[PDB]
């Protein structure tokens, strides 16, 4: 009764929101569900806690000496029908700064809060390096579906195409396959067609594009879901679509790595960067 | 002479070898600086060896149960796995005993497991099991067993250890499991480091309560001296002449009660510093036995050892000394007399394992001849710093060479006399130059002490000033 | 051979009794006794594996082979100082980091840390 | 001899306004050595003019190891005064990521490429996370002076911090210390005045504030500098400027890291996010 999903792609890309507003139509549907936010930026539970951000298992670790003493429910708060946690990242230049993702998922499955009372479970990761910790899901197979969320950029792509080159580097050892990308807006005249194009590639599909939206920010100066803010806009008719096809998402593919050259020659193809020559090399 | 000759030979030489085996040999050959006391800056040794280049390196079970363990007299050692291990090192060394063959001694008999298919797939820990028990049935008067694991052993995953442990509780008997794969290490220098770590961790531990024993001021150690042709011998009286006692003997004629009586020794006397340090820093560590190292080979180099090893002790054994010194001086100055005027100015390229290279240096000196090669198969930087002092300038210097490379120095250099093994004595000597064997000594010897230094000396002009040199070519060509 | 399997991602050191010598390499081990130190790769260059060894018995320390191969991943996390280096080329004596997929098993007691990390923090 | 890193978030033009810096200090008589630690081979295309420089780890792996490695096979120049080489990265999901940064450093040391006629050495690396090889500059004190890429979106200034908090826990090892701040410019409202406010609450200056221009891409197609292609380019004067003021800074301070709340509230005051 677990579907274990990722949410990958580079930094800024707005994956973060994606992610609370699609649990949030989720909440909608009643699914039980769960968001781990594997980020550093510790901030993948602000729209759904109304708080200005969840205390991340490591400060509860330091508080207390050890993570063996923390209890659960201080780790997990429940807002809007949905459980959250955070993981964080130590404090940057030390260690490894996915060392908090090994020690939240594991201390989550040593406190049970895996057992199977929920519809769904998410992890929004960070994506732009793979990395261990930040590839400790894909490693250990504790995400059965990654999905990409991918803009028309230049580093969209190539983070996506990381991702999708080490799926298919644990696609052997266990079921983690990837569901399909998500496209963010960034006003781009060219952009839908364009990750279109490299999901045709990948061997895979688009699960939804998602339109650049102001009313974002309405939302976000209240620290809540487009979802609550306004149902009947047209924001919340996209991200419930989304979930909708996220429930029904049956293509589950191992994907296809795709050579640098070739994604040069995709950015060049849909005119974002202008046409190269041999003979114009020198002036 | 002539440096600039010799890098620009070295040069020439390493063009034929491909661009990784040239870079990686190019750090292991060097001409000599007697000022340079650490070699790393100018020769790089203990290496892996380049594939497929007619290496001259053993492994590691060569160095342990062919070396080391092998000696031992009273003990019997188990080649476990297949049959030609055993078969090859069946007494191929001349490790020189006394005592009774099969009944009390069992140096020049093979023991072997006789590993086949169904041994390697399903195991072999119940065949060792019951291989030991009829070693305990057919041979009642050993002292012990030692068991020597051989390439398949380590690759199967057979568990010696806890056999060895279990069969000895139940027999009251010493069994010493021994890992020395041949794949282990890339010379016989893990094999010498693996048997020195058995020996420790069995051997040593096995007797620490006694004290039944009655020890005196004068308690010395042989360590490293395997009697290839009784040199461990003429050692030995050579050092009892001088008023010391001689408690244990590693392992030439080496017998498993003197390897437990060694902690109760005031003195290491370690020859072999390569093959046996670690267990003489062992010894200093644990027991506080000071150890040194001594060479008798040449009557210089003697005569430096024994003043040396009579400075440690009461000015008695310091007179004893001198009494023998002033005893055996007219036979090497005789020796001396009679051959250095047939033996003077040649020169000489040496090629051996470990130490013999510069231990043998003042006994060809002694003589007249000169050094102008040397070389290592497996001697690590500490030995090449002890002997770059020991030779002169703009020498060859040199470490796991190859057949090409050894034969290009040879045709160049153009010597008149070379020491090195079998597996060159006949390449070299159908070149027309004079070889001898500096490993089993040519069936022949021993060389330690002045007694050995006689037949050094005998040997070598009978080598080098022989009739059938002159007739390598034919009259009509 | 007894092994000490310490972490900050275990609630408690794992004992387990190993075999010495055998072909898989501690990273056999780990993988049959449940402790999972994270592997990354199947020809030794990853070093996601990198572990730190302690021999608590250190008499009975036993010389082993230091390949070029883990020579130079150790010098790519850069866990390898000159001194050990130099000790390990000379007295072929073990460093106290290791590569848990190039380690092989010797017959002693020994301590294994790791940090469930990929080696170079 | 001093030795720089550019710092920052993906994206924000830190290959090609590092490679452009490089252009302009070539040309005044000064030696510069260029390496990248971007796990992508970008960060040396402009100057040598190459598809992609082979990296050094690339070419290690291919010649079996990094001992068979030749200086000359790496140390390209495609400039007569600059130098060139790329440290690169693994395959994703194969160990830590850094780790080529750490062999491509070490192996420089190790044949000294750093002598006798070097005045700047000059390190472009990813700064959306500092840990391994990415920390490392910081860590062994090789980069004295550290500039950091910003441009007006939040995750840039985060990215900042957290190489504000990287330094300051690593200032008592060595001297690496914040040279100052250079942001970029995308066509956004109210940039160059909030860079220069973080600067002011980090304790350090503003370098310079460089725009978005047309020239920029037109070299991209080129492959060679936009000093190399349009000197009299107004992008070309503002790049010489860029230069003379890195050359000419003195200051050198230990930063002062920021909470998300303070940055958070410059964020909404300038209204950038809502
Ligand atoms: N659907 C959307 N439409 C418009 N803006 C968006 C949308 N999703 C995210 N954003 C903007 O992107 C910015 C940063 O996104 P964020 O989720 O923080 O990135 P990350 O996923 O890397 O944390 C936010 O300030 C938000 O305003
Ligand atoms: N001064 C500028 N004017 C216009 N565009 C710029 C300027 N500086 C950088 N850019 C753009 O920013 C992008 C980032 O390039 P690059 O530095 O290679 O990546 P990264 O910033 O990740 O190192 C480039 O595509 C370039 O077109
Ligand atoms: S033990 Fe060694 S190869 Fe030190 S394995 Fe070898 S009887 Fe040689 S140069 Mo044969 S390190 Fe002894 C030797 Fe020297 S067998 Fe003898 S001669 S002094
Ligand atoms: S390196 Fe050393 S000596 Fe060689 S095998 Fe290995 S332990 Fe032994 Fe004996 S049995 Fe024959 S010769 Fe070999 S191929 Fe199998
Ligand atoms: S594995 Fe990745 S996240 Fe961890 S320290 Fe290395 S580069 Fe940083
Ligand atoms: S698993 Fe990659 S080096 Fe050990
Ligand atoms: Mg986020
Ligand atoms: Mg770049």
């Amino acid at each position: 009764a677990m579907r274990q999903c990722a949410i990958y792609g580079k930094g800024g890309i707005g994956k973060s929101t994606t992610t609370q507003n699609l649990v949030a139509a989720l909440a909608e549907m009643g699914k039980k569900v769960m968001i781990v936010g594997c980020d550093p930026k510790a901030d993948s539970t602000r729209l759904i806690l109304h708080s200005k951000a969840q205390n991340t298992i490591m400060e509860m670790a330091a508080e207390a000496g050890t993570v063996e003493d923390l209890e659960l429910e201080d780790v997990l708060k429940a807002g809007y029908g949905v459980k959250c946690v955070e993981s964080g990242g130590p404090e940057p230049g030390v260690g490894c700064a996915g060392r908090g993702v090994i020690t939240a998922i594991n201390f989550l499955e040593e406190e049970g809060a895996y057992e199977d009372d929920l519809d769904f479970v998410f992890y929004d990761v960070l994506g732009d390096v793979v990395c261990g910790g930040f590839a400790m899901p894909i490693r250990e197979n504790k995400a059965q579906e990654i999905y990409i969320v991918c803009s028309g950029e230049m580093m969209a792509m190539y983070a996506a195409n990381n991702i999708s080159k080490g799926i298919v580097k644990y696609a052997n050892s266990g079921s983690v396959r990837l569901g399909g990308l998500i496209c963010n807006s960034r006003n781009t005249d060219r952009e839908d067609e364009l990750i279109i194009a490299l999901a045709n590639k990948l061997g895979t599909q688009m699960i939804h594009f998602v339109p650049r939206d102001n009313v974002v920010q309405r939302a976000e100066i209240r620290r809540m879901t487009v979802i609550e803010y306004d149902p009947k806009a047209k924001q919340a008719d996209e991200y419930r679509a989304l979930a909708r096809k996220v429930v029904d998402n049956k293509l589950l593919v191992i994907p296809n790595p795709i050579t640098m050259d070739e994604l040069e020659e995709l950015l060049m193809e849909f005119g974002i960067m202008e046409v190269e020559d041999e003979s114009i090399v020198g002036k | 002479m002539s440096r600039e000759e010799v890098e620009s030979l070295i040069q020439e030489v390493l063009e034929v070898y491909p661009e990784k085996a040239r870079k990686d040999r190019n750090k292991h050959l060097a001409v000599n600086d007697p000022a340079v006391t650490q070699s790393k800056k100018c020769i790089i040794s203990n290496k892996k060896s380049q594939p497929g280049l007619m290496t001259i390196r053993g492994c590691a079970y060569a160095g342990s149960k062919g070396v080391v363990w092998g000696p031992i007299k009273d003990m019997i050692h188990i080649s476990h796995g297949p049959v030609g291990c055993g078969q090859y090192s069946r007494a191929g060394r001349r490790n020189y005993y006394i005592g009774t063959t099969g009944v009390n001694a069992f140096v020049t008999m093979n023991f072997t497991s006789d590993f086949q298919e169904k041994d390697i797939v399903f195991g072999g820990d119940k065949k060792l099991a019951k291989l030991i028990d009829e070693v305990e049935t057919l041979f009642p008067l050993n002292k012990g067993i030692s068991v020597q694991s051989e390439c398949p052993i380590g690759l199967i995953g057979d568990d010696i250890e806890s056999v060895s442990k279990v069969k000895g509780a139940e027999l009251s008997k010493t069994i010493v499991p021994v890992r020395c794969e041949g794949f282990r290490g890339v010379s016989q220098s893990l094999g010498h480091h693996i048997a020195n770590d058995a020996v420790r961790d069995w051997v040593l531990g096995k007797r620490d309560e006694d004290t039944t024993f009655a020890s005196t001021p004068y308690d010395v150690a042989i360590i490293g001296d395997y009697n290839i042709g009784g040199d461990a011998w003429s050692s030995r009286i050579l050092l009892e002449e001088m008023g010391l006692r001689c408690v244990a003997q590693w392992s030439g004629d080496g017998s498993i009660s003197e390897i437990e009586l060694t902690p109760k020794v005031k003195l290491n006397l370690v020859h072999c510093y390569r093959s046996m340090n670690y267990i003489s820093r062992h010894m200093e560590e644990k027991y506080g036995i000071p150890w040194m190292e001594y060479n008798f080979f040449g009557p210089t180099k003697t005569i430096e050892s024994l003043r040396a090893i009579a400075a440690k002790f009461d000015e008695s054994i310091q007179k004893k000394c001198e009494e023998v010194i002033a005893k055996y001086k007219p036979e090497w100055e005789a020796v001396v007399a009679k051959y250095r005027p047939r033996l003077e100015g040649k020169r000489v390229m040496l090629y051996i394992g470990g130490l013999r290279p510069r231990h043998v240096i003042g006994a060809y000196e002694d003589l007249g001849m000169e050094v102008v090669g040397t070389g290592y198969e497996f001697a690590h930087n500490d030995d090449y710093d002890r002997t770059m002092k020991e030779m002169g300038d703009s020498t060859l210097l040199y470490d796991d060479v190859t057949g090409y490379e050894f034969e290009e120095f040879v045709k160049r250099i153009k010597p008149d006399l070379i020491g090195s093994g079998i597996k060159e004595k006949f390449i070299f000597q159908k070149m027309g130059i004079p070889f001898r064997e500096m490993h089993s000594w040519d069936y022949s010897g021993p060389y330690h002490g002045f007694d050995g230094f006689a037949i050094f000396a005998r040997d070598m002009d009978m080598t080098l000033n022989n009739p059938c040199w002159k007739k390598l070519q034919a009259p009509w060509e | 051979a007894t092994i000490y399997f310490s972490s900050p991602l275990m609630p408690h050191n794992k004992k387990v009794q190993a075999v010495a010598g055998k072909r898989s390499t501690l990273l056999g081990v780990a993988q049959e006794n449940g402790v999972k130190i994270p592997f990354e790769c199947q020809d030794g260059n990853c070093g996601s594996c990198l572990v730190k060894i302690t021999h608590l018995d250190g008499e009975r320390i036993k010389g082993m082979l230091l390949t070029d191969k883990e020579r130079n991943v150790l010098k790519s996390v850069g866990k390898l100082p000159k001194s050990e280096e130099e000790r390990a080329a000379v007295r072929d004596l073990p460093p106290t980091y290791r590569l848990a997929c190039q380690t092989i098993v010797t017959d002693e007691d020994l301590l294994v840390e790791f940090t469930g990390e990929p080696g170079g923090a």
